[PDB]
RNA sequence: GGCGUCUGGGGGGAACGCGGGGAAGUGAAACAUCUCAGUACCCGUAGGAAGAGAAAACAAAAUGUGAUUCCGUGAGUAGUGG
RNA sequence: UUUGAAGAAUGAGCCUGCGAGUCAGGGACAUGUCGCGAGGUUAACCCGGGUGGGGUAGCCGCAGCGAAAGCGAGUCUGAAUAGGGCGUAUCCACACAAGAGUGUGUGGUGUAGUGGUGUGUUCUGGACCCGAAGCGGAGUGAUCUACCCAUGGCCAGGGUGAAG
RNA sequence: UCAAACUCCGUGAUAGCUGGUUCUCCCCGAAAUGCAUUUAGGUGCAGCGUCGCAUGUUUCUUGCCGGAGGUAGAGCUACUGG
RNA sequence: GGGGAUAAGCUCCGUGCGUCGAGAGGGAAACAGCCCAGAUCGCCGGCUAAGGCCCCUAAGCGUGUGCUAAGUGGAAAAGGAU
RNA sequence: UUGUGCGCCGAUAAUGUAGCGGGGCUCAAGCACACCGCCGAAGCCGCGGCAGCCAACGUGUUGGCUGGGUAGGGGAGCGUCC
RNA sequence: AGUUUAACUGGGGCGGUUGCCUCCUAAAAUGUAACGGAGGCGCCCAAAGGUUCCCUCAACCUGGACGGCAAUCAGGUGUUGAGUGUAAGUGCACAAGGGAGCUUGACUGCGAGACGGACAUGUCGAGCAGGGACGAAAGUCGGGACUAGUGAUCCGGCACCUCU
């Protein structure tokens, strides 16, 4: 699908937060990034379930 | 024999929705344009699809600056 | 014979204290990764019903 | 199975009862789920009325009600519904 | 009924009779009038040859917010006195902050509903009246006509001349 | 009487369709537009009428003052073209 | 202004434009949409608007200065013409 | 030759003149420019009657504005029967 | 056996269209129709987002090994004629255009005031709090120069919650 809708779920507290879009193609491995993790109130790295 | 035409969108109501010498809030509306025609002055702020706004409550007052066509707010005197 | 109160306005509409009509906003079921928070966010809780329906939502509610 | 003999049935009736079978026009602004409706009609049956009835019942911690049936409320509410 | 008809658009031959927004429900909304008034009122049922008397079970008002637990002049969201939403009948005076539109406090004023009933719309009913082609249930019909079954009847006169 | 007979019953079938709807006066007095529509000869909301309540000239006309356009016109060694 | 052939009594738009629709009376011979003017009722009174004033037909075969010879007045084009 | 005001030709369908409403008109009753009166409506005025809205005062008179009207909204009444 | 088989349409049919974005018609505010005139979309980018800093093209002229009109170099002229992910328009040289360093604000809870509207949708939003990014600091950051790249409600799936 190109650009498949991924969610991004909290490194530490496993919630998944939110939800954007990435090329699947272009890049085939997991995502990384770093958010507001809201229940820890505090930036966490996010990773893409 | 048929058109291949036909097509439109609809009217973004876009325009100068307050004129100059006018008493404005905080906040409202100045203008609603696509580009840059009317540019930002002093207690005027620029939206995200360039529509302007006021900042201070006050009277509208159209200048320019630079060749530049700006839209200022004069501070109304309180009575 | 009684009125019978229609059931799908029964579900969707509520009074307040005063008498006022409140309801809740659309486009906020599914669909929604695109719509940005400030979409989401000026689309939740109740809002009084626009004077335009007015007339027959309270037909409905009450009879 | 055949005899002989005694007692019974059979048919009618306007409405009401009980147990079965059971549509369509119609509303859904189309229509099949659904509604109309278990209505119309049909069948089997009594009675002066019938059916139901003496807890393998409600209830909610109250040391409460105490067979059934029939009215008023509960209530066009809890719910149910392409 | 039409943008438009004396119209060559529709209807009426004439007269007299007859012929179309009605009713039920403690229904819904609104508006008059009457009773009581922070209260109003009964339903079923009982007693009276009546239209009268009884009947507190219920319903409406009397506190709101919240999905709900719950809290309560507050409440929900929220980490938040941090803003917002709904609410505290309304008005008046005075202070305190703003003049990002006024807000908060004190004090006073004090809150009006509910039962009949008249009228207008409306709900369920056929619901202002007249009108289909057709759809289902139960029955009546082959004395007309199609075909068949049983048993009867009829076919003047004159030609051609198969098999054997 | 036959591309599904007749009679009774459901039944006062249902029609976004055609027709019809009866006494008088006083005051006010429209629309044939917009959006949507299994929608275009229908309907819902809005627009325009009337009646009641509330607010009062906020409506309207004229003068003056502050505004932003891009038509008429015109222009092209000022752009894109001819 | 678009569509049309810069045709239609054509069709689709805009207009604090009009009228008819929903509007009588006077004028245009007759003639919803043009021009004057919005009917509360009566009068055998008066002044005017659009339009007219030889007879029909109400009021001027009105006054001054000219033009027309074609009944022009009382339909029309490129173009022709002492 | 130039510019003008009036004219001529181009001109041409099928019931009956038929492209002034008719008669008729150049002795304009035709055209242009000035001037003078008059006729003309349900308009405006005069005299009288009624109604709606409002005001002034009064224990309902006066005054001022208004009174076309279909769909339609509101108010008040006549007639019939029990 | 019960049913469905769309609408617009200069009659109907066949043909064509049905939503969104930009331009002209559109009569110098907004809006405005026709089977009127032109195009585009149902995406893309983990950098083509945020921030800090720096820079200015296209074209032409002159001279240079391949190399020529045009590849890279030097000089001069050159105010916008290049370029902006993508259609057109409004913009942008102060750059929103070209390049580099760090990074994830392509956040959470909210939001005074507005635009536009029959209703349902849609759009802008200064600012407050938490926790961050770039920057010395002022400050900017709730995706992209802007406007298209999308689907109400019912029904159902997944994870979390101090609800029943």
């Amino acid at each position: 699908d190109v650009r498949p809708k991924i969610t991004l779920a909290c490194e530490v507290c496993k919630h998944r937060n939110y939800i954007t879009k990435k090329n699947r193609r272009n890049d085939p491995d997991r995502l990384e990034i770093k958010k507001f993790c809201p229940n820890c109130g505090t930036h966490q790295p996010h990773k893409e379930s | 024999s048929s058109s291949r035409n036909g097509r439109d969108s609809a009217a973004q109501r876009l325009g100068v929705k307050r004129f100059g010498g006018q008493v404005v809030k905080a906040g409202e509306i100045l203008v609603r344009q696509r580009g840059t025609h009317f540019h930002p002055g002093v207690n005027v702020g620029r939206g995200g699809d360039d529509t302007l706004f006021a900042l201070a409550p006050g009277a509208v007052e159209f200048g320019a600056k630079r060749g530049r066509k700006t839209v200022n707010i004069v501070p109304v005197a309180r009575p | 014979p009684k009125a019978k109160t229609h059931s799908g306005a029964s579900k969707r509409f509520r009074r307040t204290g005063t008498g006022k009509i409140v309801r809740q906003k659309a486009n906020r079921r599914h669909l929604l990764e695109h719509k940005p928070t400030k979409r989401t966010r000026r689309l939740d809780g109740r809002t009084t019903v626009s004077a335009a329906d007015n007339s027959r939502i309270n037909k409905l509610l009450n009879g």
